[PDB]
């Protein structure tokens, strides 16, 4: 499970660490968000090595694309690189539902979901992966512009948390992030098992759960 | 194909036909840039060896690449075609990849590029065609006017000139040019802009056409009237 | 239809010390019910201080080493001798193996040795290079049989402290070279009972600061 | 003369001025010195700085564990033809599992070179090497020139002033030769043979370049303090 | 005529010296490597006072940790700075690792000898690629259209170029501090430059292990002139 | 991709004391028809190896043609092509196994296993596998189709580990290779009386054994076998 | 490979074409050819300049059947005009006959002959044609035509001319015998008459070649049962048909 | 090797000229004069046949005024089988418009591509160029009547009257002399025979040197028709304007 969502004080992003092949849990300690730069964020879904490969190639391009302009990508450029690129690719296998994340000053902050198929959507909430159904409910009802960082923060957790509980394909460990304008920052890896019974307690959610 | 290395070093470290193309350009019609603080004007000679021209079809001296950018030159007629062509679907291409049209900049530094190529690649000539870029990138309202040349070097001016007898429009313009106060207004612009080609020119009639450029894709060609009201009150003042 | 894919079976296990790192596999080279070879050496020493094995298909498999391998050889013809350093070793081999995105090697990569620090490294690869640095890592036929138990005792994975009864975890104690060794042993004891495709020899590579050093063990041959 | 613009034109009596010219840049280039025992072969090289404030330009590429060269004249063809027999090496081990033997890529380079010789739009490399090497036969020398003629020696110089170098090796080799199992005195007399090529300067730190193969010494390149023993 | 890649009797190739008389006629670029950093300076030389000079481009980063200067036909300098920033971003994504200046030069200097009858001529540029790796510090380079490069403690090239050398080889030494490399570059630009020596007519440079490639601005270097004229009148 | 038409059934080979064996019978099937009865299956290259080939016999030709080239190509502008620039077993092998390798990474592999046996300069004995997959491994014996699974475990009894090489004498192996091509005849249907062996020692060379046949064989029991369960008579 | 992309023809400072000019010039050496067209028909008509009487002259055929309908001659180099035969042929096929499934009409056949000589003439490392071309043929929609072909792709109709050698008094042996009236016999009769004053030596049946381009001949179709093929309109006359017409001169 | 003999087609003069370009405007200068003369109600094409004879056969002849489609025609100065080569592939490239965006080619879209081509082979290849000037006759809704020229270089412009081949400089002051704006057709068609007329080499302007077309809109309702006129026309509108 994967999200992002756009609010007042920039861009959260939070994905679950969990890998699987079949029911076989190969590793509880993925890194799900690719830092393409100090400034942009993707996230990993569909297949790990055309995220990695891809996302990592993206970072390159940026990076050229600033020494040739003598300025900052856009988020817009950015994303489009990269969906073009995919789209070139179609029909020939490639797995990826990623979203790019940045906070420009022509932009402000900006989120795209882009797609192995070549889709390319800009919007304010994203969720991606087997999980994405149980963080969008969490998302949904809680959801504002004005959320204060450390709610904005809290909540992206609390989403991937309500996934890891139900999926069985999501859990380990939350990573967080924060976007800001003058680039992101890490807020931590959150293991799954010892976060589900300090919000089951804090919170007084997961009833249904014995403790 | 054909291969044939045509612009090669000579002893004294001279591409000959990079220089030979400078000399097509010098033979060109007049062309000159002036930017005010608020707008850009691009002023054309017109040779009048040629009446019974029909103006309405006659190719244009300026042309737009986008809506927010021009193209003047002077040189070969039929080179500049083959730029202008380029730089149309490069702005293009940039909208489509990038979500934002050219900057003026990026615009110039690309043509730039496409001449250069010409001057190191086998089987083919440099460019007989010196460029002057004008605009506003987008959502900025500071003019922009660039220069570029058959060898590929390009660089900003506050005004500037090229084409034949542009030795001395630039004498008019940097005696008359002041950077501290760039002509404040569309009018100021123009006419300083008419006045630095009246040095060289003949008939103020329809051997000059002038063009104005505003922020925000404003682009506008001026009439042969309206052109003429500043060539008539030009001479009015000098009379003094 | 020709099938270009084949299995060797064999496992491999990487663990990650604190200033060195152990690369493990077993030496059985097996196709169907049939032994091919009772030692056929699956982890290698790739020059500066890095180990590298690729289990699954051994054709892919050694023609990756191999790769790797004339790559290293080029990086110090082409960057006047430079170390090539292990984190530099493994984005070297993501681009190695995404080349090959849509006629995949039919391989789980693991390589060993020391980042810059001096600290222990294992780097873990899926067929087509996604990949990551990790401290524990087990691959290829019985690795579903030894990752429970290295996350128990290496990790400390389930073990609380006496008497707190579940609110103290067991604390993340740093193991010696001699204890990863044991652990590493067991691990293939183990495996060797439960897999039919695990047995014969257990060829241990260890890199340390001072170089690469092998330990050999049998393993039951039925 | 009127037979130089190119190197598919003969002149009338039957010589190739491009390929004379070529020649003709590595007599322009700093003196380089190779000899060999029945153990090691040795090369030794004069670096060549622009000034005062500039690197002394390297002279000694290695091309396999077991083979390396030295170079004078055009330096980016020696990079050229160095890589060029770095791959072949590289060939031979990965799909043979054989160490390329010396004399094999003396004739590499010989047609090579050649190819360059006798095509229109070509020219020919202008750089001379002297390479060295250790395999299933022992120590071996080769000097190659850019017409493509690729020789085996005992010892040779190639650049300004080698003919000095080249007599000594000459009177010595009688000598040299069975200097097995002492790379230092092998060593010894390679700088003693570059010795007299030199005038108005003297070997110094940054002045010497010097490498060595033999039977369990990979090619292996000296410069800096490591060659303050032999200066 | 004759072909492109032509020996001549002495064993040169005729139009790699024909292109190094282009760059003695380019405007003079300096560089100073010091154990503090490289500075890099140039003379801009617009043609006329309408050009805008801060539109002179001949100080180029090709990434954060190499810098690069020019001289000659500049024109010819945009495909292999394009080159060279490709080379250092490409090296990095395939070894997540900055590319060693060396090996970014050498790569730079495999396009030269590339012409024939490729492109079809030599480049009329010359090229200070300064900058810093962990394994050599600091380091300038001075690339030709001959594919060769050296390494230089200090250089200068463009048409101040051999009066510029003879000043640097009296005035560099091993303890130079970056301000000191600094004042240096200026001055011997103010003495080789056809015009008064001023912010908006020379630009200088540096590349810091700590902060990288830097272009400084007008106030800055205007600064570094003042205290330069300062020190002079003081003896 | 294609398929096997005219095949070779199994090659088998073991270490000893100062060398290598092999072995290998004269039969190209066609499908169950025993088509083709004087097939050499063992290749020697030079007087250091010997490369035994099964699977397809169309693809067999062509390696050994292969072979042959190398063998005149080693030799080019090459004074010590006959002495210590002669070809070896490793050279051969990595060359096959190369071009195996290559073959079934473009779809269309030579359809073969193959066993190269040699000495090697040194002395030291050279045994190692390739098939049309480019897989490869050694092991003290060796033995394609078949005779992995029957010879092998006979073999394995005289070899069963590295230790065991230097107490094996030429005599014991060449009787254990003998008896495993005695159980393939009974057992594989593909298999013939017929067969050559060929014997890589570092003291006496390569000596090489054809027209060999399958002898001692026991079928008197035979007689006594009646019905298939409560048949008398 | 060819290295020659370049022109090999090309503008010399007044103006002219060399190359051009010169192979009008190998043309103007050439033995005479000439056409007439009559309401009726259409007839061409050459020299068989033999080049030793050991030579068999007829195996040399210099009047040549482009199409059914449609026949050309030349004056100038023989084996470039051979090569052009061989071209036109194909052409006249892959141009026209297997798009429309009929053969092309005169003018357009010559429009593709025409453009083969052009580009000879601008292409890279060849030379131009050094012939000229006097064709002759027949269509539906356009009746009777007679073509010229010079080595620049020029081609022009005409009533009547002359090329080669005595082309100038050709032309003005033409001028005066030529009307809009003639029947095909009269064009016959009168090429003989204008290709004697050209010819030095013997002149008779084995001398000269000559075609024409008249009626369909069902006789020479090959097959009979589609009413709407009924036979060529080009036959070349045989010795004894020219000699024939030599007494009524 | 081949580079000895190349005359290298596409380079620049010290002056800046390419020299193949004006040889072949030297070459064009000696071709038949054309005009072409642009009228509210239509345009005029005329030119001059060069030197001809009396066994030419002339109402099958075309050497100067080709249809490119039903609304554009040419007149050609030059080297005819160059502009052979020239004209096919502009009615090509019409036709490909039309099949694109069935609308027909406006005319100086059609104008420009030709001129493209021409310009190509100065500037690459290393070919001779085309040794031709065209004058471009057509109509289209977005600009009406037009004329253009274009020559060797790939340059073109506009024009209400315009002359190229032999003598365009006694050509165009003649035009020049006489033309005025709001001029018919009927007018245009004496201005353009009695320009030839004087500045013609020839003895005299007979219907035999003479090729003739206009471009009006009497064509019925709206639309426009080409006219290419007949030998026997030609003879008729000599003796209407006077001219014989
Ligand atoms: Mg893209
Ligand atoms: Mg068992």
């Amino acid at each position: 499970t994967t999200l992002a969502f756009r609010f007042q004080g920039g861009i959260i992003v939070a994905v679950d660490s969990r890998a699987t092949a079949g029911n076989w849990v190969a590793s509880q300690t993925v890194k799900k968000v690719i830092e393409i730069n100090p400034f942009l964020l993707g996230t990993m879904a569909g297949g790990a090595a055309d995220c990695q490969f891809w996302e990592t190639w993206l970072g390159s391009q940026c990076r050229l694309h600033e020494l040739r302009e003598k300025e900052r990508i856009s988020v817009a450029a950015a994303s489009k690189i990269l969906s073009n690129l995919v789209y070139q690719y179609k029909g020939a296998g490639l797995s990826m539902g990623t979203m790019i994340c940045g906070y420009t000053r022509k932009e402000g902050p900006t989120i795209y979901y882009v797609d192995s198929d070549g889709t390319r959507l800009k919007g304010d909430i994203f969720c991606v992966g087997s999980g994405q159904t149980f963080a969008y409910g969490v998302l949904d009802s809680n959801y504002k512009w004005d959320l204060s960082v450390e709610d904005a923060l809290y909540l992206g957790k609390r989403s991937i948390l309500a996934a890891a509980h139900r999926d069985a394909y999501s859990g380990g460990s939350v990573n967080l992030y924060h976007v800001t304008e003058d680039g992101w920052i890490y807020h931590g890896n959150h293991d799954v098992g010892e976060l589900f019974w300090k919000v089951k307690e804090e919170e007084g959610s997961f009833n249904n759960v014995i403790g | 194909g054909y291969d044939r290395a045509l612009s090669i070093f000579s002893p004294d470290g001279h591409i000959f036909q990079v220089e030979y193309a400078l000399e097509a350009v010098k033979r060109g019609t007049c062309a000159v840039g002036v930017k005010g603080k608020n707008c850009v004007v691009l002023g054309c000679e017109r040779r009048s060896t040629l009446k019974l021209q029909d103006t309405r079809i006659t190719p244009s001296k300026v042309s737009k690449i986008d809506s927010h950018v021009v193209l003047s030159f002077s040189g070969l007629n039929a080179d500049s075609r083959i730029l202008i062509e380029k730089a149309r679907v490069e702005a293009q291409s940039h909208r489509l990849t990038l979500e934002d049209p050219v900057t003026v900049e990026y615009l110039t530094r690309y043509v730039a590029g496409v001449q250069q190529r010409y001057t190191q690649s086998g089987g083919v000539r440099p460019f007989g065609v010196s460029t002057l870029i004008a605009g506003f990138d987008p959502r900025d309202d500071e003019p922009k006017l660039y220069q570029t040349e058959p060898s590929g070097i390009y660089s900003s001016w506050s005004a500037q000139t090229i084409g034949r007898n542009s030795k001395t429009v630039r004498e008019f313009l940097e005696k008359n040019y002041d950077r501290k106060e760039p002509p404040a207004t569309v009018e100021e612009c123009v006419k300083l802009t008419v006045r630095s080609l009246l040095e060289v020119v003949q008939t103020g009639a329809k051997n000059i056409e002038i063009t104005v450029v505003k922020p925000d894709s404003d682009i506008v060609a001026l009439s042969s009237e309206e052109i003429n009201q500043y060539v008539t009150q030009i001479e009015q003042e000098k009379q003094e | 239809q020709f099938n270009p894919y084949g299995d060797n079976g064999g496992t491999i296990l990487g663990i990650a010390g604190e200033d060195f790192a152990v690369l493990a596999g077993d030496t059985r080279n097996i196709t169907d019910y049939s032994i091919n070879s009772r030692y056929e050496p699956k982890v290698f020493d790739c020059g500066d201080n890095i180990v590298m094995s690729a289990n699954g298909f051994a054709a892919d498999g050694d023609a990756l080493v191999k790769r790797f391998k004339n790559s290293v050889k080029w990086y110090h013809f082409d960057h006047n001798d430079k170390k090539l350093s292990i984190n530099s070793a493994a984005r070297n081999i993501q681009h190695l193996l995404y080349g090959k995105r849509f006629f995949p090697y039919y391989v789980h990569t693991i390589i060993a040795g020391l980042d810059e620090d001096g600290k222990g490294a294992v780097y873990s690869f899926d067929p087509v290079g996604s990949y990551e640095r990790e401290q524990c890592r087990a691959g290829g036929a019985a690795a579903s049989l030894i990752m429970p138990f290295l996350d128990n005792q290496v990790n400390f994975k389930n073990q609380y402290e006496p008497g707190t009864n579940g609110k103290v975890k067991k604390p993340l104690k740093y193991l010696s070279v001699e204890e990863v060794i044991k652990l590493v042993r067991d691990s293939f004891t183990s495996a060797t009972e439960r897999h039919i495709q695990v047995g014969d020899g257990l060829e241990i590579l260890i890199v340390t600061k001072d170089g690469v050093r092998k330990e050999f063990y049998e393993l039951k041959r039925d | 003369n009127n037979y130089d613009g190119d190197t598919v034109t003969f002149s009338p009596t039957g010589r190739l001025f491009q390929v004379e010219y070529a020649l003709e840049a590595i007599k322009q280039g700093s003196v380089t010195v190779g000899l060999r025992s029945n153990t090691h072969a040795v090369l030794v090289a004069l670096k060549r700085n622009a000034d005062e404030l500039s690197s002394y330009q390297k002279k000694i590429i290695k091309c396999d564990e077991h083979m390396g060269l030295s170079l004078a004249g055009l330096a980016p063809d020696a990079r050229v033809l160095s890589n060029y027999l770095r791959q072949q090496c590289n060939y031979s081990s990965l799909v043979f599992n054989r160490k390329l033997a010396v004399e094999r890529a003396g004739h590499l380079l010989c047609d090579k070179a050649q190819k360059n010789t006798q095509s229109y739009g070509g020219r020919p490399y202008g750089v001379g090497l002297l390479i060295i090497g250790y395999d299933k036969s022992g120590a071996h020398l080769l000097e190659f020139q850019p017409s493509g003629n690729v020789t085996e020696l005992y010892g040779t110089a190639i650049g300004a002033r080698s003919q000095g170098a080249k007599t000594y090796l000459e009177r010595t080799l009688d000598t040299f030769i069975k200097i097995d199992g002492n790379p230092d005195e092998l060593i010894k007399a390679g700088v003693e043979a570059i010795s007299q090529s030199l005038r108005d300067e003297s070997l110094t730190v940054d002045n010497l370049s010097i490498a060595i193969v033999g039977k369990d010494t990979p090619f292996t390149i000296y410069d800096g303090e490591a060659v303050a023993k032999y200066i | 005529d004759r072909g492109v890649s032509t020996f001549s009797p002495e064993g040169r190739l005729f139009q790699v010296e024909y292109s190094l008389e282009a760059i003695k006629l380019g405007s003079t670029a300096i560089g100073i490597a010091t154990k503090e950093g490289v500075v890099l300076g140039v003379e801009k030389r617009a043609t006329s006072p309408l050009l805008e000079s801060d539109s002179i481009e001949k100080i180029v980063e090709i990434d954060r940790h190499i810098g690069c200067a020019m001289s000659g036909l500049t024109a010819d300098a945009r495909s292999m700075i394009e080159h060279a920033r490709t080379a250092a971003v490409t090296h990095n994504l395939y070894y997540d690792e900055d590319i060693n200046v060396e090996s970014l030069t050498q790569s730079v200097c495999d396009l030269a000898l590339r012409f024939g009858e490729l492109m079809s001529r030599p480049f009329g540029v010359a090229l200070l690629i300064a900058g810093h790796d962990a394994d050599d510090g600091y380091q300038l380079f001075h690339a030709e259209p001959s594919g060769t490069f050296y390494r230089y403690n200090a250089k200068a090239i463009g048409s101040g170029s051999e009066g510029a050398q003879a000043e640097l080889l009296n005035e560099w030494h091993s303890s130079l501090t970056l301000k000191e490399a600094e004042l240096l570059v200026l001055k011997i630009l103010k003495q080789v430059m056809e015009e008064k020596l001023d912010e908006n007519n020379a630009q200088l440079s540096c590349i810091t292990k700590q902060d990288g490639f830097k272009i400084y601005d007008n106030e800055k270097t205007a600064e570094l002139i003042k205290e330069l004229k300062e020190k002079e009148a003081a003896e | 991709t294609q398929q096997p038409i005219v095949t070779g059934t199994s090659v088998i080979s073991m270490k000893y004391d100062n060398g290598v064996i092999i072995a290998a019978d004269n039969l190209g099937s066609y499908g169950s028809l025993l088509r083709f009865n004087g097939v050499e299956r063992l290749i020697p290259v030079g007087d250091n190896t010997v490369v035994g080939i099964s699977g397809d016999i169309s693809d067999m030709q062509h390696i050994e043609r292969l072979l042959k080239d190398l063998v005149t190509e080693n030799a080019y502008d090459n004074p010590l092509a006959d002495a210590e620039e002669a070809l070896e077993p490793s050279y051969i092998f990595e060359y096959l196994a190369t071009v195996m390798y290559q073959r079934r990474s473009k779809m269309n592999p030579l359809w073969n296993a193959i066993i190269v046996a040699g000495v090697q300069s040194n002395g030291d004995q050279f045994l190692r596998y390739v098939n049309l997959l480019g897989v490869t491994y050694s092991s003290p014996t060796l033995a394609t189709g078949f005779g992995a699974h029957m010879a092998n475990p006979l073999l394995r009894k005289v070899v069963d580990r590295e230790s065991d090489i230097p107490k094996t004498t030429v005599q014991v192996a060449e009787e254990a290779i003998v008896n495993a091509m005695r159980v393939l005849y009974y057992r594989d249907a593909r298999s013939s009386r017929n067969f050559s062996l060929a014997i890589i020692d570092k003291n006496t060379g390569l000596t090489f054994k054809k027209n060999l046949q399958v002898e001692n064989m026991k079928w008197d029991f035979a007689k006594d076998i009646k019905g298939y369960g409560t048949q008398k008579i | 490979t060819d290295r020659y992309s370049f022109s090999l023809t090309t503008f010399s400072p007044s103006g002219k074409l060399g190359q051009i000019d010169y192979a009008l010039t190998a043309v103007k050496q050439g033995v005479t050819s000439l056409g007439i067209k009559a309401t009726n028909g259409v007839v061409i008509a050459t020299e068989k300049k033999s080049s030793s009487p050991l030579a068999m002259s007829e195996t040399l055929s210099k009047v040549s059947l482009l199409t059914p309908d449609i026949g050309a001659v030349y004056s100038g180099m023989g084996p470039d005009y051979r090569v052009l035969v061989d071209k036109s042929r194909k052409v006249a096929h892959t141009s026209y006959k297997r798009i429309y499934g009929e053969y092309p009409p005169t003018k357009l056949l010559v429009s593709e002959v025409a453009k083969i000589m052009q580009e000879a003439t601008q292409s890279g490392g060849v030379r131009p044609f050094g012939v000229s071309l006097l064709i002759a043929g027949h269509d539906e929609f356009n009746g009777f035509s007679l073509y010229q072909v010079d080595p620049s792709g020029s081609y022009f109709p005409w009533k009547a001319t002359a090329i080669g050698k005595g082309s100038v008094a050709a032309k003005t042996f033409l001028e005066k015998r030529w009307n809009d009236e003639l029947e095909l016999e009269d064009a016959i009769h009168i090429a003989l008459l204008t290709l004697k004053e050209s010819v030095e030596g013997e002149f008779n049946g084995d001398t000269i070649e000559l075609a024409i381009i008249g009626d369909e001949n069902p006789d020479l179709l090959g097959y009979t049962g589609i009413p709407t093929d009924k036979g060529p309109r080009f036959r070349k006359l045989t010795s004894q048909e020219i000699n024939d017409r030599l007494e009524a001169l | 090797g081949s580079r000895r003999y190349d005359s290298r087609t596409t380079i620049f003069s010290p002056e800046g000229r390419l020299y193949q370009v004006e040889y072949a405007l030297e070459s064009i200068s000696h071709a038949g004069t054309a005009i072409g003369i642009m009228a509210s109600d239509g345009i005029v094409l005329a030119a001059e046949r060069k030197v001809t004879s009396t066994l030419l056969e002339q109402d099958t002849s075309t050497e100067k005024l080709y249809k490119l489609n039903d609304k554009i025609a040419v007149a050609v100065a030059g080297l005819t089988a160059d502009a052979e080569i020239l004209i096919n592939t502009a009615r090509i490239h019409a036709q490909n418009y039309l099949k694109t965006y069935n609308e027909d080619i406006p005319v100086e879209i059609l104008v420009r591509r030709l001129s493209d081509i021409k310009q190509g082979y100065t500037q690459h290849g290393g070919l001779r160029p085309f040794g031709v000037s065209f004058i471009y006759a057509g109509y289209d809704d977005r600009y009406g009547y037009q004329l253009y020229t274009s020559n060797p270089s790939g340059n073109y412009t506009g024009w209400k009257a315009i002359s190229v081949g032999a003598n365009t400089s006694a050509a165009q002051t003649l035009l020049q002399m006489d033309y005025k704006d709001d001029m018919k057709v009927d007018d245009a068609i004496e201005l353009a025979l009695k320009t030839l007329s004087k500045t013609t080499d020839s003895s005299a302007l007979t219907y035999d040197r003479l090729e003739f077309a206009t471009i009006r809109k009497g064509a019925n309702d709206g639309e426009v028709y080409q006219k290419i006129f007949k030998p026997q026309e030609i003879k008729d509108i000599l003796v209407k304007t006077g001219i014989t």
